[PDB]
């Protein structure tokens, strides 16, 4: 998704807001404000959260050699879903 | 000042100066020294055009990428002049045509757009405005240009009480209008100058003299409201630009009196030609009129800029009109003309 | 090669080079101050400034060296050196296949008499080693810029000079001509400190000082 | 109306100036050699009806191509000066466009619109022969939407 | 494509558009980050 | 081993002064010129029909940038900071910032492909794949401007030739 | 880490008060004008400065003699040293003479009046290392701070 | 370390001996320089421009120094009468697109935080 600035403006996923007067917003004035409307944050929080009972688990994230650096996240906090750093989608042992 | 209008840099291309022009009709004369003194220090221009963007294409090496943006605009459209303004710390007018046209006036151009811009602006919310007159605009004198200046500074004046007044007495520059207009009478025979051009009195004013006056007026806090007007240090009588520019170019110099009347048939005679006309009405009554010697109205060295003489930036322009023969002629060779003292 | 990997070493050509080094080394003691061959079978003749002219027309037609070919010679601003420059020939020789390398010291001032006697293909290969680092040559038949531009100030591979210099372009629509001006970057080079602290390869540590 | 004619007269205009301009390619670097492999029977320019013209008073589309350094800028100008109207640049490659590869180096001018009005900018290092030729498309339909008889009637 | 069709993403653009160059639908770059150094907020009401 | 490529001998018997005074007489190897060029002229063309058809490339083509993300379809960039470390002409800015949710990606990835020189080292870089460079070379412009590449940019590009790029590196990862 | 709090609430441009008495933003001009003509017109003890916390010792010397230059010599700081005796005059009276690096062989040392652990983290750093191995005897009256 | 190489110059002497033609062939140019480049400053201001960048290092004592720029000097009078730099290339002495840089404490005070 993506929100909407008091000047329209669709913010982007960083967060950029050029504010009211903000004389460098005439530069898309007669053009479009590129941004990309697909959000990775809120892309990936809905998404299913994975479900594997062992302590450790890889990461490589899908096709190992075309994937990211295989890690080797610990799953044995229940307060939190332990999830790897570069893939971001989240692991969590059932009842560990 | 807004956070991301704080001056930077040492004055550099890439420099940043706060200061957000929105120079209008700036592909013409004046318009484009203006604009390459803007971009000195990094002066981002808005620059709205209405002409085909090629004619509009030699303004892009003047700016970083990004400083010189160029927006679409009409003149008799309303929103067309809020959607550049909005965002400008200051407002520059420059809009004049020298010549009757079908779909626009002197006045619409001298009284109708300037007024329009003025009374945006100050609704926008802009700091500044420059807009030019002509140092001759007398409200009742016999040029349809002048009066419909002046009717139209003092329309700007009431909607912009701080509206700073540029008032240059007559510019000469590469394309001028008035060193190259003198210069093509070649073709025509003699000079039709009305009874010997010996009754008319003009103060000429080089264009980097008056086009860095427009933003030391934009840096100085204290030019609101102010009606500078611009004079080159020398006045010349109309038969003294003459034959010293006639000879500056090394043409035949061939003087030819003529009655006024007819200076005035043959003026008509030329603006019957559909496309840009090379004399007017306008302009014949204009080069015999004689500019005033007010002191009264704060002048170009109010700001700290000296007035050069026309003598000595003259051979950059009166080069082109050379043939073969005298192109590489110096200027030692012609002498400076016969300055009227005041 | 047991072991692919390294680059085989050949000391055939080594010590028959260091060979030659001794033998060029006993005809001139006071020229050549030092001789080194290194691992990769490469000769080095460090000379004094004086002998431009002498070793290398020995070099040139001697019977035992035939070094006639001019590969090139070039200057290592070196600051921390007393003698910040270092003008280094390099010579070939087709009947003996080799390739000879002679340095000579230089400070900004002093000049070093034209090599165009001895090699006449360094006419053109003093014009850029003026440009680019100022190292004067002397007695040679015309010092002219090839590389920087007409009227450029300064020698810009001397290694206190900047990278991106002092003068930037653009054509004023004021005066119809391109003009100088002080450079100002779009960005400022994100120069990168990627010398490891650790120490590397101990073989040519320096020695306590 | 006076409309519809002038506008009929401007696309005759516009049809010739979009399919019959000859570009001078200011040789400058590898940029260039890609330039001449566009020439080559595998592209062919002439095809759309283009020539390669020296002697830049009869080109219309002048070509900078490679790096542009301060020692070839004054000349680079002026051959763009004398070049009559109308007269449009195209930035071939990186290091005309900005700089590119050399754009920190003291003696080239970071991008070629520093001395030019730039009219399409060619991205490559170097752009292959196909994309400059996809380039020159731009510039004919860029060409194709000009106004001058239409402004001039406003005018 | 016909016979192998592309693996079916939720983000690839459904529907492919030509370059925008020179047209209302530009693209016009601009930073990304956000400002950094913010000024120092003038209180109000009082004066002494 | 060599040979020699102008040692000529010229018989100068009766019979082969007469060849070469037919040579020159009759214009018999210009003649050869003449008729080498009319074998051309009968023969087709191999002008291709842009943009009707264009040139032949190969998978691992490089091109445009493009940023690319994962089948869930977070970003794939981690800014680890490798591909402007390894840029031969530092056309890579970017600065990395924390995220809300701790995975803190960079809030800057701009590239300014008129300093870019497409050596395709910020792909070798990438530890994650997340930028490469796809197969488009039509991303030509008119305005400076539009050639400097910013995050939102690389990200909507990669969303567009997601299709493309993904078959590419995938049929060229083993030589990698 | 600090350098965050030097993004924070940056003083930025010549701030002063407005026609109410509310602080705006103007140029330089306006800014040393006011201080200009209020420092000229008055003279002698009622002009005086305060120093800060962190305050270079160049200013500090810039202005000394300026307010010199308008016959001041009320020149105070936040921090009170008892004028009573020596004061400002002897350099000891206000001055770690035995120097920081050479408190380790020190043996006895009586702390008066504070807190290393927070006023000197560093200089309690110091002591704490010759404490384990100088085996000093450390001193401090006051509240039984750690 | 005093004793030292003379590159061409012995002693200060024939240095400014070696300063004074080479300022004869710098003062006899101007009139055709100015001609056949087709320039529009005067002569005279020329002249005394000429006479500027003879000034500034005016201060040295070495000879080796003074004599270097000599050569250095020489080095643009043959590049200029034949025609080899271009009318860019000797307006770029005649410093005129800047505006003029700050003298006065005050003045840099106000463009910027920068001596
Ligand atoms: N000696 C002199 O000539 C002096 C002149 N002035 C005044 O300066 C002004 C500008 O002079 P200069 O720049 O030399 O003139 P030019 O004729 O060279 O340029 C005039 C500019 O005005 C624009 N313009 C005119 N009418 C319209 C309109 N109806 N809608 C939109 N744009 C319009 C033109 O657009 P486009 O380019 O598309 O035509 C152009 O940009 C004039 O008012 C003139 O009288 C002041 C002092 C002296
Ligand atoms: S852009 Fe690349 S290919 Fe073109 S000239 Fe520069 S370095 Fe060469
Ligand atoms: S290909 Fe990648 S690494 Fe190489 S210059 Fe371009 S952006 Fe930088
Ligand atoms: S794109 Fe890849 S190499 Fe570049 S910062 Fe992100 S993770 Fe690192
Ligand atoms: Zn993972």
């Amino acid at each position: 998704g993506v929100r909407t600035s008091p000047t329209g403006e669709k913010v982007t996923h960083t967060g950029q807001a050029y504010d009211d007067g903000d004389y460098r917003r005439v530069r898309f004035s007669d053009r479009q404000k590129e941004v990309n409307e697909n959000f990775a944050i809120d892309l990936i929080a809905e998404q299913p959260v994975s479900e594997v009972g062992s302590r450790v688990i890889s990461c490589d994230g899908g096709g190992g050699a075309l994937g990211h650096p295989r890690v080797y996240i610990n799953l044995d906090k229940e307060t939190k879903t332990g999830t790897c750093g570069y893939c971001g989608l989240q692991f969590r042992q059932p009842h560990h | 000042l807004h956070h991301a209008l704080i001056p930077h840099g040492k004055g550099g291309r890439s420099s940043v100066s706060g200061i957000v022009a929105t120079v209008f009709g700036a592909t013409g004369f004046l318009g484009r020294y203006v604009v390459n003194h803007l971009g000195r220090m990094g002066s981002q221009v808005i620059v709205p055009y209405r002409c085909e963007p090629y004619d509009t294409m030699h303004l892009r090496p003047m700016g970083d990428l990004g400083q010189i943006i160029f927006m679409e605009w009409n003149g008799k459209d309303k929103d067309s002049i809020r959607k550049v303004v909005e965002h400008s710390n200051v407002v520059i007018n420059l809009v004049g045509r020298e010549w009757e046209t079908k779909n626009f006036d002197f006045e619409d151009v001298f009284v109708k757009i300037p007024h329009a811009i003025a009374q945006v602006s100050k609704e926008a919310g802009v700091e500044k405005l420059i807009h030019i007159s002509h140092l001759n605009a007398d409200i009742k004198s016999p040029s349809r240009y002048l009066r419909s200046k002046a009717v139209g500074e003092k329309e700007v004046r009431a909607a912009f009480p701080e509206a700073t007044i540029i008032k240059p007495s007559d510019i000469f520059g590469r394309e001028d209008r008035f060193l190259n207009y003198f210069a093509s009478m070649r073709w025509f025979g003699g000079v039709p100058l009305i009874s010997l051009g010996k009754e008319t009195v003009k103060q000429p004013v080089y264009i980097v003299d008056v086009s860095k006056g427009i933003i030391n007026a934009i840096k100085d806090p204290d030019a609101k409201g102010k009606t500078f007007a611009f004079v080159g240090p020398n006045r010349y009588l109309l038969f003294d630009l003459v034959q010293y520019i006639f000879a500056v170019a090394y043409r035949p110099f061939l003087p030819y009196p003529l009655p006024h009347f007819a200076y005035r048939w043959v003026g008509r005679l030329f603006e019957v030609s559909p496309f840009e006309p090379w004399t007017t009405r306008d302009k014949v009554e204009r080069v015999h009129m004689s500019d005033m010697t007010l002191p009264h109205l704060p002048g170009l060295e109010d700001l700290g800029i000296q007035a050069t003489p026309l003598e000595l930036k003259a051979i950059e322009v009166l080069r082109r009109h050379r043939t073969y023969r005298w192109l590489t002629s110096e200027m030692e060779d012609v002498k400076p003309a016969k300055t009227v003292n005041i | 090669d047991t072991r692919p990997t390294i680059r085989p070493r050949n000391d055939v050509v080594h010590k028959q080079l260091s060979a030659f080094g001794q033998y060029v080394a006993e005809i001139l003691p006071k020229y050549v101050q030092q001789v080194q061959v290194s691992c990769f079978n490469e000769l080095e003749i460090f000379i004094h400034p004086d002998g431009v002219i002498p070793v290398l027309t020995f070099l040139r037609d001697h019977t035992n060296a035939q070094f006639k070919s001019l590969a090139d010679l070039t200057a290592v601003d070196v600051p921390t050196r007393q003698n910040r420059f270092e003008i280094v020939y390099n010579l070939l020789s087709l009947r003996f296949n080799s390739q000879i390398r002679v340095k000579t010291y230089t400070d900004e001032l002093t000049p070093i008499e034209s090599s165009v006697t001895v090699y006449k293909a360094a006419n053109w290969y003093e014009r850029e080693i003026w440009d680019m680092f100022g190292v004067f040559f002397a007695n040679h038949p015309d010092l002219r810029r090839i590389l920087t531009g007409y009227g450029f100030e300064g020698h810009p591979f001397r290694k206190d000079f900047p990278l991106s210099g002092y003068v930037e372009l653009r054509y004023d629509d004021e005066v119809k001509r391109v003009v100088a001006e002080p450079v100002e970057l779009a960005q400022e080079f994100r120069k990168f400190d990627l010398n490891s602290p650790w120490e590397a390869f101990p073989a040519y540590r320096q020695p306590p000082e | 109306r006076g409309e519809y004619v002038v506008a009929k007269l401007d696309d005759l205009v516009n049809w010739a100036r979009r399919s019959s301009l000859w570009p001078m390619t200011f040789g400058l670097a590898c940029c260039a050699v890609e330039m001449m492999h566009m020439a080559a029977p595998r592209y062919d320019m002439d095809r759309f009806g283009v020539v390669f013209r020296a002697s830049p008073r009869q080109s219309d589309v002048m070509i900078v191509a490679g790096t542009l350094t301060n020692k070839m800028a004054p000349a680079l100008r002026k051959v763009y000066d004398q070049m009559p109207e109308p007269r449009y640049v195209v930035s071939m490659g990186s290091c005309a466009n900005g700089g590119g590869y050399y754009h920190y180096s003291y003696s080239v001018v970071r991008g070629c619109d520093r001395i030019v009005p730039v009219d399409i900018y060619v991205p490559g290092c170097p752009p292959t022969a196909e994309a400059l030729l996809y380039g020159i498309l731009q510039l004919q339909r860029k060409i194709k939407r000009e106004k001058r008889l239409r402004i001039w009637y406003r005018r | 494509p016909t016979t192998k069709p592309p693996t079916a993403r939720k983000y690839i653009w459904t529907n492919h558009k030509f370059n925008v160059s020179g047209t209302p639908q530009q693209y016009v770059p601009y930073s990304t980050t956000r400002k950094k150094i913010q000024e120092w907020v003038p209180p109000s009401t009082p004066y002494k | 081993t060599y040979k020699f490529v102008n040692m000529r001998e010229p018989s100068m018997d009766m019979k082969s002064v007469t060849d070469r005074a037919a040579q020159t007489l009759l214009w018999t190897e210009l003649v050869r010129g003449l008729g080498m060029t009319l074998s051309y002229l009968f023969r087709e063309p191999a002008t291709i029909n842009y943009p009707f058809e264009k040139g032949p490339l190969s998978p691992r083509f490089r091109g445009e940038h493009a940023l690319r993300r994962y089948p869930s379809g977070e970003e794939r960039c981690i800014a680890c900071k490798l591909c402007e470390a390894v840029c031969p002409a530092q056309a890579i800015t970017i600065e990395a910032e924390p995220r809300a949710d701790g995975s803190r990606r960079t809030t800057r990835y701009d590239i300014d492909m008129t300093k870019c020189i497409y050596c395709g080292f910020c792909q070798e870089a990438c530890p994650v794949d997340a930028i490469v460079e796809g197969p488009n070379f039509e991303f030509s412009t008119e305005t400076h401007e539009e050639l400097l590449y910013n995050k939102e940019k690389l990200l909507n590009n990669g969303d567009k030739w997601e299709a493309e790029i993904a078959a590419n590196i995938q049929a060229d990862y083993l030589y990698r | 880490f600090a350098y965050d709090g030097l993004k924070r609430q940056r003083l930025t441009q010549p701030m002063i008060r407005n026609e109410k008495g509310l602080l705006t933003y103007t140029t330089w001009e306006d800014a040393l004008s006011r201080v200009a003509g209020m420092l000229q017109s008055f003279q002698g003890n009622d002009v005086a400065a305060i120093a800060g916390g962190l305050v270079d010792a160049e200013a500090l010397v810039a202005l000394k003699d300026l307010l010199n230059r308008v016959d001041s010599d009320s020149l105070c700081t936040e921090e009170v040293f008892p004028t009573a005796g020596a004061g400002t005059d002897l350099r000891s009276n206000y001055l770690l003479n035995t120097t920081i690096a050479g408190v380790e062989e020190a043996d006895v040392i009586l702390l008066v009046g504070t807190n290393p652990r927070f006023e000197a983290p560093l200089f309690n750093a110091r002591i704490r290392k010759s404490w384990l191995h100088n085996d000093l005897k450390v001193a401090l009256i006051g509240s039984p701070v750690d | 370390g005093t004793s030292v190489k003379p590159i061409f110059s012995r002693d200060m002497n024939e240095a400014k001996r070696r300063v004074r033609e080479l300022y004869r062939a710098w003062y006899r140019e101007v009139p055709n320089t100015v001609h056949l480049f087709q320039l529009d400053i005067s002569v005279k201001q020329g002249r005394d421009k000429v006479r500027e960048m003879f000034m500034k290092n005016a201060h040295v004592t070495d000879p080796r120094v003074v004599d270097l720029l000599v050569i250095k000097g020489k080095m643009e009078l043959e590049e200029t009468i034949n025609v080899w730099k271009q009318r860019t290339h000797i307006m770029r002495f005649f410093h005129e697109t800047e505006a003029p840089r700050p003298t006065d404490f005050l003045s840099k005070f106000y463009v910027g935080h920068d001596p």
